[PDB]
Order: structure tokens, then C-alpha cells, then sequence
């Protein structure tokens, strides 16, 4: 027919604003958090532990209810924004979980409150959804209103957006003339499940030009101090011969000055000649003990490279190929960034940045309070044990720590406890 | 086109405060294992079976920052998942990256990725409409009757998505597109008026190959720049 | 005037387009004590400076005695040489930490041009002028300069009131 | 010299301070089984008119040899004066079309210690001029007399 | 690149033998040996133009960003090309443009 002029591309813009509206992620952020995350939380640790009269208790499905209101007469009605803003409360909906105990005599629908969660407006279990203009203008709400904000004590809360570097990826930056440090890698280790973060491994290239003696390459793990040189830690992950090394490290047997600048790692780590010694030399240097003999220290050392040396690959044994191909890349792009041919990444690229809306914040927040909570009921549990008297399994749970820290969070703005 | 270059408060906060552009997005989170089940069924080669020696051009493949394998024939895999992104089958807020120059291929499904919309400008030679846009006038039609041609249905801003004519892109992704700022930069005009504003030049190039076209630039403001009239005409501080 | 204006514009960018073209054959004389991309760097800003200059002179030149604006300017109550020329002819070329607009992208500016551009409309030179209005890439260009200028400001104030206690001290 | 652009070309040149570094391009360790004669061609006609098998070659480059405005027997008067006779040298003039200049430990496994004085030969070697300045411009001044 | 083991791979070093007085690569890991043919062993160069071909692949045809020219090729004589400059990232590094052809996909310089 015709080409698309503007008239077409406003009609495209005015289709994308009625679908999504202006607070679209918002809304969206904590559909998703209230939708599966919860789930996910109550999943991650399902057991809790105390014939060997075996104690077990199963965590099951999370129910929601609309947000109600109780009162000191006991009764319970449906609650609306308009009624919380004007009497200084807290629009919340209850949350129910499954604790069902399953003693069961050893190996030979409670429907349990657990707290109030905080409902964000015109999110997908706020009661302002479904309904239509008039029982809207009924209910003293503006139509105009877009929502996105809570209601905690009768005041209207907004979550700004958090930026923060993107997790799971590899910088290479430089450093400043007073250092033995010429360049630097960098990456920050989290799991898919939860995006939380773990811990931060780093690899530092010591030695300025024309200084320095041996231009060493040394790996930084969490749980230890004095970091051990790279081709220790290739050694201790499980491959012994250094022509496996370079191998794993330079894909390309033309690059000589990558070689030459890697041979002083390997005059440096020829003093370790095979896995086991490796293994010892970590966990000596590995902390955490003292003169605690070598059993220990290669359990250490065993502990330390198949947890906590980058989580967000893999966290079990017999799959180490891929960690220490990961590390190879690794050092390949800081050699390739000290060799002057890639420029050091960018910090403010907005590329490798993410945003924590009320999703993220909110997931972590209820994992710490049901961190808090399940510890609080083991506390219970073990002094109704040791008291000898049987609990009814609902005063031991406590919804008033989860409920506190939620408003008290969402309140004041401080994140934490 | 992903935070308003205008919009910052003054004082300790300015630069480091941002408000979100008008077509701004966050990603929410897909999972990846489909992404996997799908690289695998395309010819995926494992990081078990990797030799050096032989696969001294093999392209890495990287999805949520983890290196999961290699493969031989980056630009069909790259094609086809794109095709398949553009089809509905992958969620439409996955990063897709293909960088031929360091021979790495990047999936992104995490959480926090900020994106905008875009128009798909038709990059394959075969195609009889190359350098033009996939939408035409009967989408614009069917968006304005609201329903499609075949009630039962909604033809809005998701149709559109999943018709292979408007696609998110992030930041990252940026790198690896050629964007027109306008359709009409889509064909090479062919006068002397002193009263419109003169458009660059752009000859340093012999010929352009635009694969995505802006919707439309003032969509880069925020929610208070967007209420100044002609801010083009003035300067940024008084923005 | 906006004829001349344009005239010396173009002629300005065929020296840019010059200058490139010397310093892609290794032809460009280098500066002493300064890199070769240093010294082009340095020519190419020189000649747009240079350009906006005339522009604004000419600009200027063609002012009527009953114009507003040049009455304000030659009672010195408010306005200069600088805002007429930007009001007018051109606003120029936007500069940032001394130089031209970087590479943020990978070797470009914004992704609306092709890697390796070196031209002045592909870094952050501005040839409409305010009354012409600005395309979206200048527009862009000239909030980060103008953000520059707002943060450069912010952080000078305070170092100069910390100096002044001290010295008052 | 205020009125002389010679003059003050001359003494500009030696104010600035140049290093051995400044110069060399590239450095090599070879094997010379025969001090009589070497393997390589280029230099077989040097070794052979000028007369621990280990040998350290210099190749510096032309443009900055001559920016200097140095010969080959200033660096070479240097480079002897300044480790005595504990290494003996052998210097090419500009005939040679690869701008080399051999040194031999003195005799008296070698390779640690003779990366060290390359180092060594490499960093702290300086030619002429004061320490400390990087750089000389020459700035015209205008004055009232 | 230097010369790896056979029975523990790892890479020998240079060493000098009295009784023929040759240049030999030894291992210390065991006792493997080999005759050394080549006195050159170590090259450190101050500046160097090494690296400036980049690393071109034959899938760099169809990236829409570099900008295309139309350069006359070598052999085959195309019209069409792309062109971008080099990637090392050194302070002192020339402006020189590098093309690449469509039809044969091979790099030439303007020399
Ligand atoms: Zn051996
Ligand atoms: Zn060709």
C-alpha cells in the first residue's frame, strides 16, 4: 500500500501504552516475586531435622488470601486501600503454608499461618483488578490511579529501583602506577536460583613493568587468604601435566608472547609437581586450621575448589572440566587485556548493569525472614523437647517476626534487620 | 533510549539518580533450560569432547555467563534462534549476542536486563522486501480494529511482538545491530530549503545495511522531559 | 547569511574529510611531543572551532542595528558573541573531558553510525543551531556535555569553599 | 644561542635525557658454538673482519638512532666504559644493515644471570643526558629590550 | 613456543652439553632429551606492529556495523568490501586502514 509514516509509528506507541501502561514492571516484578518466588523459598529448605524416632516435617503449597483486615473484636472483613489509608493501616493479605508433620514412626492441610505480606496496588492479587469504572469510583478510588506503590501504616511507599554490576560475568581492568598489580580480573559468583550473591573470586597479575622480579599470576578464593599462584590451583583442580595447561590456557600455538609471558608461572609452580601436594599446599595456605594435619587439609582443599571456587558453574564433584575450563578463559582474557589488545571493560557500561526492582529485594528479604523464622521454631521445638511436653505445631510458629521485619522494612527503607 | 538523558536531580544525587525512558523495560526472568534443549537439538557440541587441536575456530557459546560448549556454524545457529526468539517460542526478553570479532556467542536470560522495543528492518537477501520493514499497513490496521482478520482474540502490542516485527533489545545486544533513526533513513533520498534542519551526511560508508528501525526518538525522554515543548530547541541544563 | 553559514559548514567538513584521509595514508604531520591520533585529534577540533567561529562572525556581521539582541550585546546588560553564534548559526562541537564525544559503544558513539567513523556529525558536532532545532544524536550529544558541565560544577564548588575556609583559617 | 636555532638545537639535544631503552627495538639471546665466526649470514662478515657459547644481540631502529643523534661508537664507548671489562662487546658500524651489538659474559648453565644483566642492560644503562627530564620543547619567547 | 615432553608433557629448556658442546633441550621432570638446532630462544621487542590483522574470521562478511567501501581487490578485482582499522589497543598506533573482500574474503592493505 503505502510506506509507514508517522501517524502508523504514534499508533504502534499508543498500542504499546494501553497494553503495558507506565508502571508495567513494577506491577509485573512483583506478580512474578508473589507468583513463584515465595514457592521457591519455601521449596529451597523443605527439611528441618532434630526405630530412631525420626522427626520430620514437610513444607507444601503456599496459599494466599485476599487482603483482609482483623480487628481486637476478632472479626475479619475485606479490606480495600481507600480504608487502609484513611485508618493507618497496612493493605496485607495472609499466607498459608502446608507444615504437615510426618513422624511416621521413623524410617521403621494444617493450612498454617505464617505471616502478612504486603500487596502492592493494582498488582495481579490486589482486589483493584477486575473491577470495573463504577464499582471503582464506588470504592473512593481514583480511575487515574496507576498503582505500583504499597500502603504500610496508612502511607503510600514507592521501591526505587536499585542498580548494581551484573553477576556471572568476567572484567578485566587495569591499576594504578603504585601497585605491584598491573591488571586485574574480576567476577562475581551467583546462582541462577535466587540470584543471590555467593562470593567473589579474583584473579591479579603481580609484577609493574620493569619491576616486580617474577611476573606471577595469582588466583584469589573466598575462605582464604595469601593467594595461591594460578598454576598451583590448575594443579589442585586436577590436571597435572603443564602441557594440558598452556593448552587450556593459549588456544593458539602461534602466540609466542603469550607463552613467554606464561613461562614464569611455570617456573614458579614447578616446585609442585603433582595434585596431592597441590591439595596440601592450599589447604596449608587455606586458612581456616592450624596444625590440624594433612587429612584435614586436603578435605579443606576438596571443599574449598568443589564449593565456593565460582558456585554459579556447578556445586558437586566429577565435573571440575568445566570450572577449570572457565578459569583458563578466564586467564586467557586477562593476558589478552595485559597484552595491550583488548581495552579493559568499561564499568559504566549500562550493558553490564541490572536493576533490583520490589521482585529481587522482596525474594531476598522474605529468604532472610524465613531463615530467622525456621530458626526461632527449631529454637522452639528443641525446648519443648527438652521440657518434655508435646506442641501443637501452630503456637510454635511465629508470624509476628515476618510480619515486623516486612513493615518495618517497607516502612522506614532500611534494608535490613 | 533507556534512561532520559534529560531527567537528574542537582546536588549529591546528580548523575547518579536515572528515570526509566518512555518504551523502557525490565526483564523479568525466563528459565534457561529450554535455551540448552534447544542448542543441543541445533548441533551443540559439550566441552567433554573439546580438542584444541581440531577445533581452533569452533565459536564458544556462553548462556548466563557460563561457557556450556562450542559450535561450527555460528551464523545458522545465531539465525535460527533468532528466528525462533522472533516466533513466540523464546521468551522475547532473551539476549541474543553474537560477537564474530572475539568468535562468542551470548545468551542472557537473567533478571534486571533493561530493554526497548524496536522495529526489524528484513536482512536476508532472498527476501524480495530487503531494507524494509516487516510491518506494513494491515498491521496497522488490524491494531487499529483491534482484532484479526481471519473477538476471539486481541491484536495489540503483543501481536505484534510475537509477528516478528517489533523485537526487544538491551543494552548489550545494542552492540551487534545497525539502528535507523527514522523510516524515511530507510531509503536513500535522492532542493536547497532554509527553514528545515540539515540531516548528517553519513558518506562514510558506500552502502548501509540497517537491520532495526527507531520507533520514534522523542520515546528516549522520560515522564517529566516529555512534558517540555520543543526541548530540542533549547539547552540540556535548562531540560 | 544562513547561505554563507551553510557554505562555510560544508567547506569545514571537506578539510575534516581532508584531514582523514591524510591521517589514514600516514600523510599528517606529527606534532612534537604528541601521539599521531593526538595530533589529529587536535586538527579536526581546531578546524571545527575555527568554522563555528566564522559562522558566528558571520552571523553577528549580518545583524541589524534594531535587532534585540545585538542592542543587549552592545550594552553588555546580558548575551555575547557566543550565544548569538549558537542562537543563529551554530552550536558547534560538544566536548567532553577536553575531547570529543567517545567510543561508548564498540568503535562508535551511538549505534546509529558504522565502527571506525571519524566524521564530525559521528562525534558530537552539533551544526544546526538552536532556532533550527537539533537532531536526536546532537540532542544526545548535547546532554552529555551539558551533564559534564552540571557535575564539573557541583564538584568545584565545594573544593573551592573547603580552599577558601581553609585560607580564611 | 638565543639567536642561533643551531645552537640551541644542539644544546636542546643534549639536555634530553636518553637511555638505552629509548633506543633498542628488540634484543635476542643466541647459541654461538665458534667465537671466530657466528651462524647467521649478516653478521658472519662483521665477526669475520673484526676477528660460554652465549650471546646477547641489540637491533635498535634507524629513525630513533638518528632522532638522537647519536653513532655507534658513542653507545658503543658507553656500553664498554660502563661494565669495565667483566663483558666483553663487539660493535657493527652503520654498514651493517641489521644494527647490531653483541655482548659475551666474561668467562671465569648461564641463563638466569644473563636475563638479569639484559635487565639490567635494558633499564638502568643511560647514554647522555640529565636525569629526570622526560621531554625538551623549544618555545619561542617574546621580550621587550 | 617451546618444545613440550613426550612421557610427563612438559616443556624443556634449553642447555649446553661440554663433551660435543651443543645446545640441547632437557627435561628436569625426567630424563628426556633432544638436540637443539635453533640458537634462537628468547625475543623481546620494545615496539612492535604484530597483531594488526586482528582476528578475522570468514563469518566477518554479513556484520552489519563495519562500514563497506568499494576498494579495488587484488586478484579478483570486487567492488564490494568492508574496511576497519586495527585492533591493538597501543597508545602509538597508526591510523593505516585495513580492507577485507566479499567474493574471496582475504585481507589487503593500500600498499
Ligand atoms: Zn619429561
Ligand atoms: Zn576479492
Amino acid at each position: 500500500d503505502d510506506t509507514i509514516t508517522t501517524e502508523d509509528c504514534w499508533t504502534v506507541i499508543s498500542a504499546f501504552f494501553e497494553e503495558k501502561g507506565l508502571v508495567s514492571q513494577q506491577l509485573d516484578s512483583f506478580d512474578e516475586f508473589m507468583e513463584t518466588s515465595i514457592q521457591d523459598l519455601v521449596w529451597e529448605e523443605p527439611r528441618l531435622i532434630l526405630i530412631n524416632k525420626r522427626y520430620e516435617i514437610r513444607f507444601g503449597k503456599i496459599y494466599l488470601s485476599r487482603p483482609t483486615m482483623t480487628e481486637a473484636d476478632g472479626t475479619t472483613h475485606a479490606m480495600f486501600p481507600q480504608e487502609a489509608r484513611l485508618r493507618n493501616l497496612t493493605y496485607s493479605s495472609p499466607v498459608y503454608l502446608d507444615m504437615e508433620k510426618s513422624m511416621f514412626t521413623s524410617i521403621d492441610g494444617n493450612k498454617v499461618h505464617i505471616g502478612k505480606v504486603p500487596i502492592m496496588l493494582r498488582s495481579k492479587f490486589c482486589s483493584l483488578r477486575t473491577l470495573d469504572e463504577v464499582d471503582l469510583y464506588k470504592m473512593k478510588e481514583c480511575p487515574y490511579d496507576m498503582g505500583g506503590y504499597f500502603v504500610i501504616n496508612g502511607s503510600e511507599k514507592v521501591l526505587i529501583a536499585q542498580e548494581r554490576s551484573a553477576a556471572n560475568i568476567v572484567q578485566v581492568f587495569k591499576k594504578a602506577a603504585p601497585s605491584p598489580i598491573s591488571h586485574v580480573a574480576e567476577i562475581r559468583s551467583a546462582l541462577e536460583k535466587g540470584s543471590r550473591l555467593i562470593s567473589t573470586m579474583q584473579i591479579k597479575l603481580y609484577g609493574r613493568e620493569d619491576k616486580g622480579t617474577g611476573r606471577t599470576i595469582k588466583a584469589t578464593l573466598p575462605y582464604v587468604k595469601q593467594d595461591i599462584p594460578i598454576v598451583i590451583v590448575f594443579r589442585a583442580l586436577g590436571v597435572v601435566p603443564d602441557g594440558e595447561i598452556l593448552q587450556h590456557i593459549c588456544y593458539d600455538e602461534n602466540d609466542w608472547q603469550m607463552l613467554e609471558m606464561l613461562k614464569p608461572c611455570i617456573e614458579e609452580g614447578f616446585v609442585i609437581q603433582d595434585k596431592e601436594v597441590a591439595l596440601d599446599f592450599i589447604g596449608r595456605r587455606g586458612s581456616a586450621a592450624l596444625g590440624i594435619r594433612r587429612e584435614k587439609r586436603i578435605q579443606y582443599a576438596k571443599d574449598i575448589l568443589q564449593k565456593e571456587l565460582l558456585p554459579h558453574i556447578t556445586q558437586e564433584e566429577g565435573f571440575e572440566t568445566r570450572k577449570t575450563f572457565f578459569l583458563g578463559y578466564m586467564v586467557n582474557r586477562l593476558l589478552l587485556c595485559a597484552l595491550e589488545r583488548k581495552d579493559q571493560d568499561d564499568r559504566d557500561h549500562f550493558g553490564k548493569k541490572r536493576l533490583d526492582l520490589a521482585g529481587p529485594l522482596l525474594a531476598n528479604l522474605f529468604r532472610i525472614l524465613f531463615r530467622k523464622l525456621t530458626r526461632e521454631i527449631y529454637r522452639y521445638m528443641q525446648r519443648c523437647i527438652e521440657t518434655d511436653r508435646d506442641f501443637n505445631l501452630n503456637l510454635a510458629v511465629k508470624s509476628t517476626t515476618i510480619t515486623s521485619g516486612l513493615k518495618y522494612s517497607l516502612a522506614t527503607g532500611n534494608w535490613g534487620e | 533510549g533507556l534512561v532520559c538523558p534529560a531527567e537528574t536531580p542537582e546536588g549529591q544525587a546528580c548523575g547518579l539518580v536515572k528515570n526509566l525512558s518512555l518504551l523502557s523495560g525490565i526483564s523479568i526472568g525466563s528459565p534457561s533450560e529450554p535455551i540448552i534443549n534447544f542448542l543441543e537439538e541445533w548441533g551443540m557440541e559439550p566441552l567433554e569432547d573439546y580438542d584444541p587441536a581440531q577445533h581452533t575456530k569452533s565459536t564458544r557459546i556462553f548462556v548466563n555467563g557460563v561457557w556450556t560448549g562450542i559450535h561450527r556454524d555460528p551464523s545458522m545457529l545465531v539465525s535460527t534462534m533468532r528466528d525462533l526468539r522472533r516466533s513466540g517460542a523464546i521468551s522475547p526478553e532473551v539476549s541474543i549476542i553474537r560477537d564474530i570479532r572475539e568468535r562468542e556467542f551470548k545468551i542472557f536470560t537473567d533478571v534486571g536486563r533493561v530493554y526497548r522495543p524496536l522495529f526489524i528492518v528484513e536482512d536476508d537477501e532472498s527476501k524480495d522486501n530487503k531494507g524494509e520493514l516487516r510491518i506494513t499497513k494491515e498491521h496497522i490496521r488490524k491494531i487499529q480494529q483491534g482484532y484479526d482478520d481471519d473477538e476471539q482474540d486481541v491484536y495489540g502490542w503483543s501481536s505484534l511482538v510475537t509477528s516478528g516485527v517489533i523485537e526487544y533489545v538491551d543494552g548489550e545486544e545494542e552492540e551487534t545491530i545497525m539502528i535507523a533513526m527514522t523510516p524515511e533513513d530507510l531509503q536513500t533520498r535522492s532542493l536547497n530549503d532554509t527553514a528545515k534542519r540539515i540531516k548528517p551526511e553519513m558518506s562514510t560508508s558506500s552502502h548501509h545495511t540497517f537491520t532495526h528501525c527507531e520507533i520514534h526518538p522523542s520515546m528516549i525522554l522520560g515522564v517529566a522531559a516529555s512534558i517540555i515543548p520543543f526541548p530540542d530547541h533549547n539547552q540540556s541544563p535548562r531540560n | 547569511t544562513m547561505k554563507e553559514i551553510t557554505h562555510a559548514i560544508s567547506s569545514a567538513k571537506e578539510q575534516v574529510q581532508e584531514i582523514i584521509y591524510k591521517a589514514q595514508h600516514n600523510e599528517l604531520e606529527l606534532k612534537p611531543g604528541m601521539t599521531l591520533r593526538e595530533s589529529f585529534e587536535g586538527e579536526v577540533s581546531r578546524t571545527l572551532n575555527d568554522a563555528r567561529d566564522s559562522a558566528g562572525r558571520s552571523a553577528e556581521m549580518n545583524l541589524k542595528d534594531l535587532n534585540n539582541v545585538k542592542q543587549m550585546v552592545s550594552a553588555g546588560s546580558k548575551g555575547s558573541f557566543i550565544n548569538i553564534a549558537q542562537m543563529s548559526a551554530c552550536v558547534g562541537q560538544q566536548m567532553v573531558e577536553g575531547k570529543r564525544i567517545a567510543f561508548g559503544f564498540a568503535d562508535r558513539s551511538l549505534p546509529h553510525f558504522t565502527k571506525d567513523d571519524f566524521s564530525p556529525e559521528s562525534k558530537g558536532f552539533v551544526e544546526n543551531s538552536y532556532l533550527r532545532g537539533l537532531t536526536p544524536q546532537e540532542f544526545f550529544f548535547h546532554a552529555m556535555a551539558g551533564r559534564e558541565g552540571l557535575i564539573d560544577t557541583a564538584v568545584k564548588t565545594a573544593e573551592t569553599g573547603y580552599i577558601q575556609r581553609r585560607l580564611v583559617k | 644561542i638565543a639567536l642561533d636555532i643551531e645552537k640551541a638545537k644542539v644544546i636542546q639535544s643534549s639536555i634530553e635525557y636518553t637511555t638505552l631503552k629509548n633506543v633498542t627495538s628488540a634484543t635476542e639471546i643466541y647459541y654461538d658454538p665458534d667465537p671466530t665466526s657466528t651462524v647467521i649470514e649478516e653478521d658472519f662478515d662483521t665477526v669475520e673482519a673484526y676477528f660460554s657459547p652465549w650471546l646477547l644481540r641489540l637491533e635498535l631502529d634507524r629513525a630513533r638512532m638518528l632522532d638522537k643523534q647519536l653513532t655507534m661508537n658513542q653507545v658503543a664507548d658507553k656500553i664498554s666504559e660502563v661494565f669495565s671489562d667483566d663483558l666483553f662487546v663487539m660493535w657493527s658500524e652503520d654498514n651493517a644493515d641489521k644494527l647490531i651489538i653483541r655482548c659475551r659474559v666474561i668467562r671465569d648453565e648461564e641463563d638466569q644471570m644473563l636475563k638479569r644483566i639484559e635487565a639490567h642492560m635494558l633499564d638502568l644503562i643511560a647514554l647522555r643526558g640529565i636525569p629526570g627530564i622526560s621531554k625538551v620543547y623549544m618555545v619561542k619567547h617574546k621580550v621587550s629590550v | 613456543s617451546f618444545r613440550f615432553c613426550l612421557e610427563c608433557n612438559n616443556m624443556l629448556y634449553p642447555k649446553e652439553d661440554k663433551e660435543n658442546q651443543r645446545l640441547l633441550y632437557s627435561c628436569r621432570n625426567c630424563d628426556y632429551t633432544e638436540l637443539a638446532e635453533d640458537p634462537k630462544v628468547y625475543r623481546h621487542e620494545l615496539i612492535t606492529n604484530i597483531g594488526e590483522t586482528a582476528g578475522i574470521v570468514d563469518d566477518i562478511g554479513q556484520d552489519p556495523t563495519l562500514p563497506r567501501s568499494d576498494k579495488e581487490c587484488p586478484e579478483c578485482h570486487s567492488r564490494d568490501c568492508v574496511f576497519f582499522q586495527s585492533q591493538q589497543r597501543r597508545k602509538d598506533t597508526n591510523m593505516t586502514l585495513f580492507y577485507v573482500c566479499l567474493n574471496c574474503k582475504k585481507t589487503f592493505r593500500d600498499e
